[PDB]
């Protein structure tokens, strides 16, 4: 602890062989609003990072005929007018490595919560291209949300980009977090996101990830919203990148983007201040080219690449509902499907307020095993049964008797589609939900009780019948073995349940 | 976790006693810079640089 | 470009349809500060004096100054139309258009004291030769703010740079931190 | 109720854990600069022998 | 086309300003690629098209790929002539980008014809003056919204209900029946969605992946990870290998061009980054030409017909949005995919009633096809109202006219079935061709008394009714046994 600084010493005062090279090299002329236009780059190509005198970093976005107008990374304040910008000749790079797992990093991919330094020795571009046509296959494999209602109605699959478009406090968070909870057992590198968030809300986020376990499979990219636009503007994109190092590493991953709809203001920002011309709500004419750069990213490859996958599941909040927006429809129109959440349902008690009906998946039938589909198209049925009649509920004393039972099935299957924030259910427990509600095996109960019985049952079964958990996973098929078990628990926890 | 902090604390302790050894360090060698002989020192300097610029022309 | 650059290439362009380059530099160094020394820059400006008492002591300016007669043309049609305010901008920046006319690289070379110009002309060969520049134009400033040597600045204004006085010392820091 | 005393009971550990090996490294790393400023005035010399040909 | 070099002056965003040579610069709408340097240790070229010509020896393109990493002073090549895409039967069962290279990764295309993809539209005189029914084979489309020749179909179909399946069968139909082949644009393509489009064209024979040049048709592929020029061009750039296989080779052609909302998109996207006004609702000024100037190539000369069927978007599912707006007066004819008749098993999914056309006119179709594609409008659209009454009241308290109309509808409604040649490859069913002469004789003997007592059963999944006919013999063969 005395010799050790001596021989590093030595060792950084040998290794560099003192070289020379040609630099690029600029002085400033203005900085203001975290904007530098500076004057001398006649060689810096675009998207390059320039450090600055007193240590700030910058990108040279716009390169006009005098001047090259940077984004700084930080505060510009102690820039003189007159100090000289060095060109590096990088292209905004990230050091990459497995060593990420159980870290939160902003969007230099450096710590933040203060646990040391991430030793990675490769690297990747920031803004990387996408996978071609040859280098994908077709999404067939299931991505499991834990949340019954999206796992049977709108199901997403490895390689999809299924979109969380809500209006504020709807439960866009909550889902991706029941997601990223839920991918417990299945080996998938989870990303989170979390682009111009309040700091303590990252806290709590990763403090849950933590309490529960996941963590040990996650990365949390934290730019908060006190941060330059030009960070909250690279975090998705580093965030695609780690997670772009683990799909080309024939490993399958999750990237979840927490506020989209943030990522655009912040772009909008930086555009408005180099003077560029606007569009509509103020939007640069590339801002669909932002989205869909970053979206195309998340691909299923070609079992000739490695067969892994990268699922993008970003968040965009609406503002009053209004989906004909600029920044939504441009998201709608890039992602694959769209999970859509109501304010309505979710102060009328249904959380999560999935709102099924107009909710699109597509991929389709093809992101589900083959245990899924067969209890799937029943609960599709009778689901959009209940949606025909629901207009006749006030009047159900007046109507046919096989009207008041597909309204009651319908008011009973709704009962089934809610759950409790961060409790995700196995593939096997919503098969065996969604089966017992789709026959017809609470068709007696009030709708007081169909919670409780299903979570009595789901206990019970998973704990007095394995075979069933182990023909609907080994097999991934709902098999008749398991159809006639499944109808042994139900009557054996009927008669317990009628106990009370 | 917490252990990991204090070895952190350990860590970035070694830094800060290698930044401000390096301080002083810099204010020893502008001091003994400040003795030598400027004349004969620029006519030595500058002559290896222009070899080394030299080379920088090459490559 | 800018009024600066289209001018001052305007100008540099009729200088050498008719060879007069030396004479025109000369006569652009001469109205750079007969142009400096703000009361006469400002009575060519403030718009508010007339064309003709502009025009009469411009002759004056002509006549004693003895100008090339083309300069005197473009001086009068910064006059005629109304770009006289940005007459410094434009003899500032005719500087380096007439150095891309004439082949011509200029490259600082700031370093703390005077050299012995053997290794000056031999950064001359090496900036000449490493752009193509005929005969570079080679300037240097006595500054102490370095530390041990030299460095030029080359290129455009001063684009391309090569640093070896406290670079060294400066990568020894970036060791020393070690982030 | 149990289980919130060990809650509790985490923290009183924390403090004498982390206190302790904080105090150790504070008056070590000081040590180590108060004795090195003996020694960097010689540690300088080889900087200067390598900017310097 | 010569040594006439380009050096960039500004790079912001996609959009260049290049300088040259005081004489020679190129004119608008003008190819040239910037030959960059990759920051990897390779050259790589970039190509852009002139849009405006700026003043002092300037001008201003709109670059095709991206832009990072290119500095100002790269050499820039003038071509001297428009973007240039190959064309021919070089171009078949093939993926192209909107600069026709080749991105299937199956190898090269040999360049030996180009045409450029900025071309002025067919004079007045070469125009065809006929209205000439396009057949497709398919029931429905033949019956209740017949297709023009030279004109242009929207799609109107959301998402999951058989619009793939429709154009494949398309494509099949105007290969096997006609002597026509087929060009896909796709504008603003998704890349997961063009690959798994690329993979069923290949399984279902359109794109003879054992012998290419076989094939039936040609992609062209503007994707959303590409630049708004790409994205806008594309269609441009597809309309232009579809014109050569009419010029040239004189075939009936069919264009399919995806959402033609994301050609407006691009297009509005591209104004607005050269920073020109916006037109009503943000839209670009140059919308009603820039559509027009596309969609006049798509017409029938002498020599053959472009066809073209284009998946249409409505913003905020109005059709008064300038987008929408501005399509519809070019469009001749319109299908809507119904997600009910695709739940309920009537692929194709294709409402009859929703789907319109201006070709079902006396003077255009023949009276007698006029006449009973209303008869069978005005029975499904009873049915329809009364579906609520046979709900309450049931058919027997029902009337006898009304109940004959109920019963021929139900057989109406699964006549307009059929079973596709590919969609056999997961249904099985040996898939069929039906012309519109046999289409107006069933629908005539099942409207009037003459095939009334078989079951609804029967005339589902079939065509041409004598089939009907055979397969209720069988199905009452099954009941006698
Ligand atoms: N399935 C659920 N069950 C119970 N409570 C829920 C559920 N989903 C969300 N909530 C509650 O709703 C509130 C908002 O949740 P969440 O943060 O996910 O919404 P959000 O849309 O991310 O909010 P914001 O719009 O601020 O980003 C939280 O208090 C959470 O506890
Ligand atoms: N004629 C048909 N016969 C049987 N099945 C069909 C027919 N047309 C469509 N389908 C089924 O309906 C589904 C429609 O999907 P598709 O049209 O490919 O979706 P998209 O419109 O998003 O491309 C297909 O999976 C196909 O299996």
């Amino acid at each position: 602890r005395a010799d050790e600084i001596s021989k590093i010493i030595r060792e950084r005062i040998e290794g560099y062989n003192r070289e020379v090279k040609v630099v690029n090299t600029g002085t400033v002329l203005q900085v203001g609003d975290g904007i530098a236009r500076i004057h001398g780059l006649d060689e810096v190509m675009a998207g390059e990072l320039v450090e600055f005198e007193e240590g700030t970093i910058g990108i040279a976005l716009n390169l006009e005929s005098n001047n090259v107008g940077v984004v700084l990374m930080g505060d510009g304040l102690m820039i003189q007018e007159g100090s000289s910008v060095k060109a590096t000749g990088r292209i905004a790079q990230i050091p990459v490595s497995e060593a990420y797992l159980g870290r939160v990093i902003n969007a230099l991919a450096k710590p933040i919560d203060g646990r040391g330094e991430i030793t990675a020795s490769e690297s990747r571009l920031i803004e990387s291209p996408a996978p071609g046509i040859m280098s994908r296959r077709s999404v067939y494999e299931p991505l499991q949300t834990g949340l019954i209602a999206i796992d049977a109605m709108i199901p997403v699959g490895r390689g999809q980009r299924e979109l969380i478009i809500g209006d504020r406090q709807t439960g866009k968070t909550a889902v991706a977090t029941d997601t990223i909870l839920n991918q417990q057992g299945q080996n998938v590198i989870c990303v989170y996101v979390a682009i111009g968030q309040k700091a303590s809300s990252v806290a709590q986020v990763v403090t849950n990830f933590q309490e529960r376990g996941a963590m040990e499979y996650t990365i949390v990219v934290a730019e908060t919203a006190d941060s330059p636009a030009t960070l909250q503007y690279l975090a998705p994109y580093t965030g695609a990148a780690l997670a772009e190092y683990f799909m080309y590493r024939e490993r399958h991953t999750l990237i979840i983007y927490d506020d989209l709809s943030k990522q655009a203001q912040a772009y909008r920002q930086m555009s408005l201040l180099l003077r560029r011309p606007p569009g509509r709500e103020a939007y640069p004419g590339d801002v669909f080219y932002l989205h869909s750069r970053l979206l195309e990213r998340a691909a299923k490859l070609s079992s000739l690449l490695g067969e892994g996958s990268m699922t993008a599941l970003p968040i965009v909040e609406t503002q009053a509902g209004d989906v004909s927006a600029y920044i939504p429809t441009n998201v709608i129109s890039i992602t694959d499907g769209q999970i859509f959440l109501s304010a309505d349902l979710f102060n009328a008690g249904i959380r999560p307020a999935i709102n099924v009906g107009i909710s699109v998946s597509r991929v389709g039938s093809a992101a589900q095993i083959k245990a899924m589909k067969k209890v799937a198209g029943k609960l599709k049925l009778e689901l959009a049964q209940f949606a025909e009649l629901e207009a006749f509920a006030q009047f159900a004393s007046d109507l046919d008797k096989a009207t008041q039972n597909q309204l009651a099935r319908g008011q009973r299957l709704r009962e089934l589609l809610k759950q409790p924030q961060s409790a995700p259910l196995t593939v096997e427990e919503q098969v065996m939900t969604i089966y017992t509600g789709t026959n017809g095996y609470l068709d007696s109960l009030e709708l007081d009780q169909v919670r409780k019985y299903l979570v009595e049952l789901r206990t019970y079964v998973k704990t007095n019948k394995p075979e069933f958990q182990e023909i609907i996973s080994s097999t991934k098929t709902f098999t008749e073995e398991a159809e006639a078990l499944l109808k042994e628990a139900i009557q054996e926890q009927m008669e317990r349940f009628l106990l009370q | 976790y917490k252990n990991e902090t204090i070895q952190f604390e350990q860590q970035k302790a070694i830094n800060q006693v290698r930044q401000r050894v390096f301080q002083q360090a810099l204010q020893g060698a502008l001091g003994t810079l400040n003795s030598c002989l400027n004349n004969e020192l620029h006519l030595r300097t500058i002559n290896a640089n222009i070899g080394m610029f030299g080379a920088m022309n090459e490559i | 470009d800018s009024t600066a650059s289209r001018y001052a290439s305007a100008l540099a362009d009729v200088a050498d349809v008719t060879g007069t380059l030396e004479a025109t530099n000369s006569d652009v160094e001469k109205l750079i500060r007969i142009f400096s020394e703000e009361p006469v820059y400002y009575f060519f400006a403030n718009p508010v004096i007339s064309i003709d008492n502009k025009r009469s002591v411009l002759d004056e300016i002509i006549t004693t100054s003895g100008l090339q007669p083309h300069t005197a043309n473009f001086i009068n049609i910064l006059i005629d139309s109304e770009r006289i305010n940005l007459v410094k901008e434009i003899l500032n920046e005719f500087e380096d258009v007439f150095n891309k006319i004439t082949g011509t690289e200029v490259a600082v070379v700031t370093s703390v004291v005077k050299l012995e110009n053997d290794h000056l002309a031999q950064i001359a060969k090496g900036v000449q030769k490493i752009t193509g520049a005929k005969n570079v134009r080679i300037k240097t400033v006595i500054d102490p703010s370095l530390v041990a040597g030299f460095t030029i600045r080359y290129g455009n204004e001063g684009s391309k740079l090569v640093d070896m006085s406290v670079k060294k010392q400066l990568e020894e820091i970036a060791a020393q931190l070690e982030m | 109720l149990e289980v919130e005393a060990k809650l509790a009971e985490g923290r009183k550990k924390i403090e004498v854990e982390l206190q302790e090996a904080l105090g150790s490294l504070e008056q070590q790393k000081e040590d180590t600069i108060k004795s090195l400023d003996s020694q960097i005035s010689a540690l300088s010399d080889d900087i200067v022998k390598k900017v310097l040909p | 086309e010569k040594k006439n070099l380009g050096r960039i002056a500004q790079i912001i965003g996609p959009v260049l300003d290049v300088a040259f040579p005081p004489g020679k610069m190129p004119n608008i709408y003008n190819a040239l690629i910037v030959k960059g340097r990759d920051t990897a240790g390779q050259p790589m070229n970039v190509t852009c098209e002139v849009q405006q010509l700026l003043g002092n020896n300037r001008v201003r393109a709109v670059a095709m790929s991206a832009t990072d990493g290119l500095t100002r002073g790269m050499e820039v090549i003038d071509t001297g002539a428009p973007l240039s895409v190959p064309v021919g039967g070089a171009t078949l069962g093939r993926i192209f980008n909107v600069l026709g290279e080749p991105v299937d990764n199956l190898g090269p295309v040999d360049t030996r014809t180009t045409s450029p993809i900025h071309r002025s539209a067919p004079a007045f005189t070469q125009l065809d003056t006929k209205l000439s029914i396009f057949e497709t084979g398919i029931k429905v489309v033949d019956l209740l919204a017949p297709y023009r020749r030279g004109g242009k179909i929207g799609l109107f179909g959301g998402a999951g209900v058989g619009k793939t399946v429709l154009i494949m069968e398309l494509i099949n139909n105007i290969a096997k029946a006609h002597g026509g082949v087929s060009v896909f644009g796709g504008v603003g393509e998704r890349t997961r969605e063009g690959n798994d489009l690329y993979m069923e064209m290949k399984e279902s024979g359109v794109i003879n992946e054992q012998n290419i040049a076989e094939s039936k048709v040609a992609l062209v592929y503007g994707q959303m990870n590409e630049p708004p020029g790409a994205r806008m061009r594309v269609g441009l750039t597809a309309l232009t290998m579809a014109e050569y296989f009419r010029d040239v080779n004189e075939q009936d052609v069919l264009l399919f061009i995806d959402n033609i909302f994301r050609f407006v998109q691009a297009g509005s996207e591209v104004s607005a980054l050269l920073g020109r006004m916006p037109s009503a609702v943000g839209y670009q000024p140059t919308l009603s030409t820039e559509m027009g100037s596309l969609q006049e190539r798509i017409t029938s000369t002498k020599e053959g017909s472009i066809t073209s069927i284009q998946a249409v978007y409505v913003p905020a599912d109005d059709l008064t949005d300038p987008a929408p707006a501005t399509t519809f007066a070019h469009l001749d004819a319109t299908t809507v995919l119904s997600r009910g008749l695709a739940a309920k098993g009537i692929y194709p999914a294709v409402d009859p009633l929703d789907s319109t056309s201006t070709m079902l006119q006396p003077r255009i179709v023949g009276e007698e096809h006029y006449e009973i594609a209303q008869r069978v409008k005005e029975t499904l659209q009873r049915y329809k109202e009364l579906q609520d009454i046979i709900a309450i009241l049931g058919l027997d308290e029902l009337s006898e006219e009304d109940r004959l109309t109920v019963a021929r509808a139900r057989k109406i409604e699964r006549f307009l079935s059929q079973p596709f040649f590919v969609a056999e490859v997961f249904t099985g069913s040996p898939g069929k061709y039906v012309g519109l002469a046999e289409t107006i004789r069933g629908f005539q003997l099942i409207l009037s008394g003459e095939l009334d007592s078989l079951p609804e059963q029967a005339f589902y999944l079939v065509g041409n009714i004598d089939e009907a006919t055979a397969k209720a013999m069988n199905l009452e063969m099954e009941s006698k046994l």
